[PDB]
């Protein structure tokens, strides 16, 4: 079979990118089923899952041979609520990026729905399976509990100043940090929560460099990265090429002029 | 030729408005005010105290906004209209709280050009009248009395009041310069006293040709009540009305009607076309609006066509406050809207660094304004060199990135200046466009983000669709607008596609990018707005100094 | 059943007793055959593609984008460019399909093969698959590239797709877009008076036959024209445009030396009289007698009938289209005071009229009779049997017009005039039955 | 030249080595009829018109007319009016008419003669002469007067013509009106992807089929399937739609137990490179591969099946449509990082993805899935590649949605449930090789 | 002027469906008391004014003051447990002749919003405005009001 490459690039930040796309992401922290169901706010911990349709197996399915060959996840075959979980990542080197974030999802995860956009990034998914999604994401290399949060809502901070004490902004101060830990006490949409979920200590500035998905100039700049702007002018340009006409010979189609490229 | 300075150019917004601050610091202390830091919140505020007050119901309230906080948990930060002084609130630059803003959209919806050559053609073969340049200045005083809504052949009509039409008027222009020095001058755009500037003024002229056009603006008030569909039938009306005085017809004949269909149709050159249904909008609405009228109405060209810079970023100004405020910010959708997606674009001087960064570099690598080669690979070295350095900007500078804080900011300004910067060096527009998406799928990869959710339909659409020559994705840019398919949805793009579609031609020392007679109707002073400096105008509605028409005072008590 | 005799536009006699649905739309091959070259045959302006390249006009209107212009000269290379476009729409050997070079080069005939049209929904692939094949003609006769071709695809197509229309483009048509259309089945209603015109190279009697036919064609698509009401439009279609009975051409004949719309009236109800159409029904006490429709769809036709011949006396008489308007008018206005039966179409011919008469005299809108056509906001409200009037007019004008038909729709002239549906419409469609 | 293997719904091989050509839109009569039968079948809800009347809540939107009730019952009546309907639009005996009572008298099925499409310029005629005939058959089987049957009328058409299209009424279509097309060619395009679902009965390989021949039909119309850009789309079509190969069945059945969105891009890739699609062009120091396409409208073939066997993955594992928009989206955007080939349409079903995914998650507009279609300004931007796997999502959900299929697309279940074109598409396109 | 302005800035919109949806895809239970924090949360965001996000700018309250929403039922139940300022009183306007028990049979239990969205904002632009900008604050509100993701399907 095939052996997925999955990115170009040689930095250390390029290996952390396809990490996060393989899904060989260390694990650095512990979250308790209860706790994490106590911030996602979709139910009370230990509670039935609610239903949006019958199971399955209940109700029967139209004969369909794709629905026949295709396993439901344990959260459709269940009925379960299509639910979410949603993180912010600062840009000041957290180890996560939002695309990424969904790569992780889309390569790894089955009936997922992630969503990218700059400041928020979001998973949906069959609720029992979106909570096993988060919890591998949150558990995980990919998340600084300062650096990261869940925001269901007013997401504001991926691009602001950190606060003093390392903090991305959170316009609801959802986390704060108690004795060396991040603590959240609201769940992911500002509510007060009836607990302290602790989600360990916030990455040290090194650390966070050392596993950022992120180029910039206190890093890994990006104008080094010549294997990936190699890759971002071939893809556009073959695009260009093949919308004028889809055939090889509109790679030197006159308009093209000598493109070129730093590592092929 | 222009030469990038050492200080970049959004610095000195950045000092004025963090006093003190050292610039490289990455963190901040979060004091979490709320909305009492800020004095227009507070304005706010106690405004709708007086509204709930005096209607009995309640309406604006800060400690409505959800999780109990108001808005200012960080600092809120004013905003520098871009090359100028000015300062202002963000709300100053809502739309809706800044009539420069909406007189510059009237103005726009409330203009359509009308042809003369046809109505006279007409006269003379269904009548055998002469037309002279008396009989021309008899039908100019007839059109300036008729078109703000007042009578010249019935008996016991009702008028408009004039003073709420103050700002209606039509005035001829024509290429043939011995007829227009015919006319009192009080009637005529004079295109060479506008146009004195490398030699703009015989490029329009020749490029009319000796034809005669009317610039017709109907009143403010008129396009407020009712829609810019309004604005070519009232103009046809009026032109119907003067021509029967003027040369003595009959007050509705047969001919009548071929002056109608040619005011109306034949001889009638709308703003923007009509749109289809999902978005049914009239003509003369921003959806039909082109980049390249956008550009031509816009007369920083005219002004300074020496620095293609300004009058470019003088287009995106117009456009990305058009476009992503009014048009998809309002007309479809609303609410709080699309403020700050185009502030970006034109205050706190930082399109302006990132550009004229770019500007410099495309000098000295490739020459000239207008000479580097139009192709992909140009594109692909522009783009690329300057979507880069505005990354590392933002990178270095923490309160360049916390101004735009989203993402979409970010994407159109570095595309734009990307794309500004291939224009001016090609004078190409359509190779501008490869250089617009090759800056977002740059930008993409660096940071693992571009814009908000659906920030990338057309950019992703983009590269493939500015080569193409299918029905309905092949488009010169000069043509495409905010009907383009690709383009009729999503904040970000519009105002900035206008910005350097006028680049490419301000690179080339181009008169004007699409149509000579929308370029001479703009330039005329007696419009409400001045658009030969969009960005001041905008300054004045923020500070509660830009008069405007259509108000009603006149008629409404205290 | 209803039967009648069919006539060519000389008042020849083609052929007997006729079955009434053998000239319906739905069954009469050559009618279908009408609307099939309408809806699939395209004109292409190489002369206007060329100037818009040479002077960067794309999108008309005085429009010019400086340094964009693209120097080529496809009227010269028309035979080849016709050739290969040909190619690329063809589905078949040996099929429908048609390009033939007009006017030395200037213009292009392009009948588009009628499986295009089927394969869709609407009419339109005529236009798209005639624009698309131009445009890749040009792209490779020229050795265009990246970023020119979109320059010359505009010069193409227009402004499309930033518009609905090929606004400013040189692939034309006699009929609309289909978003023009003012409500369901109006796209065979589109078509300009100009146009029709010339599609019948001003003879007037194959004038009335071309757009009543189309005109009748659309109301069908309107379902309009079903059960009762199918006897009342084929009876309009057969005696107002495809000159039944010969009663168009011989009232206008004995009305055309010195006859007016009045004594077209008188001729009308004497033949309605004569034929037995109608009665007297009761004399008021002054002696003016009431009549009574016998059969009143017939009674309809021949006030239709008369419309038209009141017309070509008119403004035949006048040699000027506008008189149209005050002639449809008038004619009904008053056979119903002549008779006190109701005028053609019960009144929405007169209706049409009143309007008509209005938005061709006054500043609100309109035109000339030329601009006009059945899905105009203005003339749409007769079901077909007030536009076939409004082409005659156009057609019988002698100079009168500022936008006539040579000004609007000279292609239109020379890509139908071998088409033989519109050289000899009347013979067609005798012969198809 | 190109060929396919044909294979049915189940992975069952239909017919070996046919010609690309075979399948197009405009030869496969098959495809040419499942066109036509979109055209011309209509639903009317008899229930519908019935509870208007009794409601006088003629145009719906909780209208209502006091006083203006007309008591009628057309669905006791069902059978006569479903005769009288057939009677009326019939051309002649033994054409494909076809009038049904469906639901025990609530709804009928009419399949207007094909010949009146025939003699239009557009689709509409099926729905025109069924409301005409409707109201005709309502007339007379109740005895309606002058002045009750103009409301009768409206429960029947809605509020036409005061809106363009039959707003509140009850004879439905699969299609739009004309003037709600985005632009040229666009009717086809505009099938809303719950009537999709609903047309294949939530066989999910049958909606791939049936919408994406659709979706090319329309291309086809737009004049964007010429030239070499005929066998651009053809290939999609056959490959994304036609389960051309299996490859679409496979690709489904191999990654349907533990794949995901990823594993289905390592197979398409692999399968390209496997088959010679692509090759290895360069290597980057760090050894990742540069690919090249050798046949590039090939390599977008198989990125538009893959794009459909990881939307009937992704939400095949949820049951759920509305990861379809992420599933177009990451699909592409991974396998151009995997490959540094452009994805399907070279970013377009990318593009139309992001904004599909945006317009399916905001404020701002779109909806669930199932509102979406080939003409909806959101999701028209790909050349057909895009909503057939819209259309798959839609029938794999178990009930996640709120507008789902039973609630806006009954009627086209039971109006289109024994049509053979919509039973087996496959099996009938390949029947027509 | 102003009577044409009230007609084109008004949009009435159900509210049946969207209870329906919170119900059916959040497992949302809809009270007098949601409603009522529904009804504050839009008549803070029709004019123009934020609920959600941080930094945000806002229009001028007095230059909107015209704007606002009531809701209106034929459930007469819930109409009284709404605070008064937010509900159109059916019977109150429409006491004569039986009026009121017309009208709220003929609108069933059943709960709408009469929305009017600034005069200002039509003057400006144009009556397609009006169902658009009802919709975004409408959305707006019931983000807000059933603590929803801010941007769910
Ligand atoms: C509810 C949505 C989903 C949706 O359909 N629109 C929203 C909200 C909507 C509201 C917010 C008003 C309010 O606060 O009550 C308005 C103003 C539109 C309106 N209804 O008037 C808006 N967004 Ni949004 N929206 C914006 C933006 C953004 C950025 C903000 C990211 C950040 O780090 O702060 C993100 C998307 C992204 O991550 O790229 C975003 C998302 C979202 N945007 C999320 C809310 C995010 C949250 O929970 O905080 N917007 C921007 O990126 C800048 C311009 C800004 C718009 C207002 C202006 O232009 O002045 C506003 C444009
Ligand atoms: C030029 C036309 C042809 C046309 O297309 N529109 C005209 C003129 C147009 C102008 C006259 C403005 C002016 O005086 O400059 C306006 C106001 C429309 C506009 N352009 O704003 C108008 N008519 Ni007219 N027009 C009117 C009318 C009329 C009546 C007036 C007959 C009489 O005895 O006075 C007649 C038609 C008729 O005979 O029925 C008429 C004709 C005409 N109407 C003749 C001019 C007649 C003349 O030579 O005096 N209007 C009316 O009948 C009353 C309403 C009145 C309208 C103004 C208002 O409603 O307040 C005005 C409506
Ligand atoms: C006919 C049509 O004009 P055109 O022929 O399309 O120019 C139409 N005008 C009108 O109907 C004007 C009606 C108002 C003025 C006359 C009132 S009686 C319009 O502008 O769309
Ligand atoms: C998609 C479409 O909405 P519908 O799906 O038709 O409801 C369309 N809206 C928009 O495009 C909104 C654009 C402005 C707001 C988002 C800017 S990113 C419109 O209202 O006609
Ligand atoms: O969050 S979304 O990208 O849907 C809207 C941004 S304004
Ligand atoms: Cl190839
Ligand atoms: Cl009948
Ligand atoms: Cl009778
Ligand atoms: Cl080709
Ligand atoms: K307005
Ligand atoms: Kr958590
Ligand atoms: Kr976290
Ligand atoms: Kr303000
Ligand atoms: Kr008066
Ligand atoms: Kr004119
Ligand atoms: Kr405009
Ligand atoms: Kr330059
Ligand atoms: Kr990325
Ligand atoms: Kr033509
Ligand atoms: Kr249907
Ligand atoms: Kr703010
Ligand atoms: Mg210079």
């Amino acid at each position: 079979a095939y052996t997925p490459q999955y990115y170009p690039g040689s930095s250390h930040v390029a290996v952390n990118r396809r990490k996060h796309m393989s899904g060989d992401v260390e694990k650095l922290r512990t979250v308790s089923d209860d706790d994490l169901v106590a911030a996602l706010g979709h139910r009370a911990p230990g509670a039935d899952y609610p239903s949006t349709h019958p199971p399955l197996a209940e109700m029967g399915e139209p004969d369909c041979p794709v629905r026949q060959m295709v396993e439901p996840t344990p959260g459709a075959a269940a009925g379960d609520r299509v639910r979410y979980s949603q993180f912010t990542d600062s840009m000041y080197s957290a180890p996560s990026i939002p695309y990424f974030r969904s790569y992780y999802a889309a390569i790894n995860f089955r009936g997922v729905d992630p969503g990218t956009l700059s400041g928020r990034q979001i998973v949906e998914a069959r609720e029992r399976d979106m909570e096993a999604q988060c919890k591998a994401a949150i558990e995980s290399e990919m998340t600084c509990p300062a650096l990261a949060g869940l925001r269901g809502c007013t997401v504001h901070g991926h691009s602001l100043r950190l606060a003093e004490d390392g903090m991305m902004f959170d316009m609801l101060q959802r986390t704060h940090i108690e004795g060396g830990n991040v603590i959240e006490d609201k769940d992911q949409v500002g509510v007060p929560i009836d607990r302290k979920v602790n989600l360990g200590k916030p990455m040290s500035d090194a650390e966070a460099k050392k596993r950022t998905t992120i180029y910039r100039t206190d890093g890994v700049k990006y104008r080094d990265e010549e294997e990936v702007l190699d890759h971002v002018h071939l893809v556009h340009h073959r695009r260009t090429m093949y919308g004028y006409r889809p055939e090889t010979a509109a790679e030197t189609a006159p308009g093209v002029g000598p493109v070129t490229y730093h590592t092929v | 030729a222009y030469k990038y300075p050492s200080e970049k150019l959004f610095v000195e917004a950045l000092k004025s408005k963090f006093a003190g601050l050292d610039l490289s610091d990455q963190k901040v202390k979060y004091v979490r005010a709320g909305y009492l830091q800020n004095a227009r919140k507070r304005e706010f505020q106690a405004a709708g105290e007086r509204v709930a007050e005096q209607r009995g119901m309640q309406q604006y309230d800060v400690n409505v906004h959800l999780g109990g906080m108001t808005l200012g948990q960080r600092q809120l930060v004013p905003y520098k209209l871009s090359t100028r002084p000015d300062i202002v609130e963000g709300d100053d630059l809502h739309y809706v709280n800044n009539p420069a803003m909406q007189q510059m959209w009237d103005d726009m919806k409330r203009t359509i050009i009308v042809g003369m050559d046809l109505a006279h053609e007409t006269l003379e073969k269904r009548l055998g009248k002469e037309v002279t340049p008396e009989s021309i200045a008899g039908y100019m005083e007839a059109v300036n009395h008729t078109m703000p809504g007042a009578a010249i052949v019935q008996e016991h009509m009702v008028e408009t009041h004039p003073g709420l039409v103050d700002d209606c008027y039509v005035k001829m222009f024509t290429g043939d310069d011995e007829l227009a020095d015919e006319i009192d001058s009080q009637y005529v755009i004079n295109i060479n006293d506008l146009f004195d500037k490398e030699g703009q003024n015989e490029k329009l002229k020749a490029a009319i040709g000796k034809t005669t056009w009317q610039a017709v603006h109907i009143p403010t008030i008129v396009v407020r009540c009712c829609d810019g569909g309004n604005t070519s039938r009232w103009s046809a009306m009026q032109i119907g009305m003067s021509f029967i005085a003027a040369y003595n017809m009959c007050a509705g004949e047969a001919a009548v009607a071929d002056l109608a269909f040619a005011a109306k149709h034949a001889a009638a050159v709308q703003m923007a076309e009509m749109l289809p249904a999902r978005r049914a909008r009239s003509p003369n609405e921003p959806g039909g609006l082109s980049f390249g009228y956008c550009a031509d109405m816009v007369q920083t060209l005219r002004v300074k066509p020496e620095d293609p810079v300004w009058y470019t970023l003088e287009v995106v100004a117009c456009g990305t406050m058009l476009y992503d405020q009014i048009w998809l910010g309002s007309y479809m959708s609303g609410g709080v809207g699309f403020t700050q997606y185009a502030t970006a674009a034109y205050t706190n001087d930082v399109l302006d660094d990132f550009t004229y960064y770019g500007y410099d570099y495309a000098l000295n690598k490739y020459g000239d304004d207008g000479t580097a080669p139009n192709d992909l690979a140009t594109a692909t070295d522009l783009a690329t060199e300057v979507t880069l350095n505005g990354m590392e900007c933002y990178e270095d500078y923490p309160t360049l990135l916390e101004d735009h804080f989203g993402g979409s900011q970010r994407a159109g300004i570095l595309a734009a200046a990307s794309a500004c910067t291939t224009g001016i060096a090609t004078g190409n527009s359509q190779v501008a466009l490869s250089a617009w998406y090759m800056s977002m799928y740059v930008h993409k990869e660096g940071w693992g983000r571009l814009g908000f959710f659906g920030y990338d339909l057309q950019d992703q659409c983009g590269a493939t669709n500015v080569c193409s020559y299918q029905g309905d994705e092949g488009c010169c840019l000069e043509l495409r607008g905010a009907n383009y398919p690709n383009y009729a949805m999503n904040v970000g793009h519009q105002g900035e596609y206008a910005g350097f579609t006028g680049s490419a031609h301000a690179g080339a020392h181009d008169a004007y990018c699409c149509n000579p007679l929308i370029k001479v109707c703009f330039a005329d002073p007696s419009l409400v707005f001045d658009f030969s400096y969009i960005r001041k105008e905008y300054a004045k509605g923020a500070m509660r100094t830009f008069r405007p028409a259509g108000e009603r005072s006149l008629v409404i008590p205290a | 059943a209803d039967t009648i005799d069919l006539y060519d536009d000389r008042g020849k006699k083609l052929k007997g007793d006729v079955d009434l649905q053998a000239v319906s739309p739905l069954k009469n091959s050559a009618i279908l055959s009408m609307v099939n070259t309408v809806k699939r045959t395209v004109a292409v302006n190489l002369a206007g593609i060329e100037k818009a390249c040479k002077n960067a006009s794309y999108g008309g209107q005085s429009r010019n984008i400086p340094g964009r212009e693209v120097d080529i000269d496809p009227t010269a290379k028309a035979d080849k460019i016709a050739a290969r476009v040909k190619e690329l729409i063809q589905v078949e050997k040996g099929d429908d399909t048609e390009v033939t070079v007009l006017g030395g080069g200037k213009f292009l005939r392009v009948a588009a093969p009628t499986r295009r049209i089927e394969a869709g929904a609407e009419y339109v692939a005529g236009m798209t698959c005639t624009a698309a094949a131009l445009t890749e003609a040009l792209r490779e006769e020229y050795n265009l590239g990246l970023y020119d071709t979109p320059y010359v695809k505009n010069a193409v197509w227009g402004t499309y797709p930033q518009t609905m229309d090929m606004k400013g483009g040189n692939v034309l048509s006699v009929l609309s877009i289909p978003q023009n259309d003012e409500g369901l089945g109006f796209a065979l209603r589109n078509i300009m008076a100009n146009h029709l015109a010339m599609l019948s190279q001003r003879n007037a009697m194959n004038c009335a036959a071309i757009s009543s036919i189309l005109e009748h064609c659309g109301v069908f698509e309107m379902g309009q024209a079903i059960g009762l009401f199918e006897r009342y439009q084929l009876l309009a279609l057969a005696y107002q445009g495809l000159n039944a009975n010969n009663m168009v051409y011989e009232m206008t004949k004995n009305n055309g030396k010195t006859g007016t719309i009045g004594t077209v009236v008188q001729e009308t109800v004497g033949r309605a009289l004569d034929d037995g159409v109608i009665s007297v029904d009761k004399t008021m006490p002054s002696g003016y007698k009431v009549y009574k429709a016998n059969d009143v769809c017939m009674w309809n036709a021949y006030c239709a009938a008369g419309t038209m011949a009141a017309t070509m006396v008119n403004c035949g008489a006048l040699r000027g289209a506008q008189a149209v308007s005050s002639t449809l008018l008038y004619f009904n206005d008053m056979i119903e005071k002549e008779t006190s039966l109701p005028g053609c179409d019960w009144g929405r011919v007169e209706g049409t009229a009143v309007g008509f008469s209005f938005f061709s005299h006054s500043i609100y809108g309109g035109g000339g009779p030329g601009v006009f056509n059945g899905n105009h906001v203005v003339t749409r409200h007769s079901t077909g049997m007030a536009i076939p009037c409004v082409a005659v007019a156009v057609a019988l004008d002698a100079g009168t017009q500022m936008f006539s038909p040579e000004s609007t729709s000279a292609i239109v002239l020379d890509t139908f005039q071998d088409v033989p549906i519109m050289m000899n419409p009347l013979k067609e469609v005798a012969a198809a039955v």
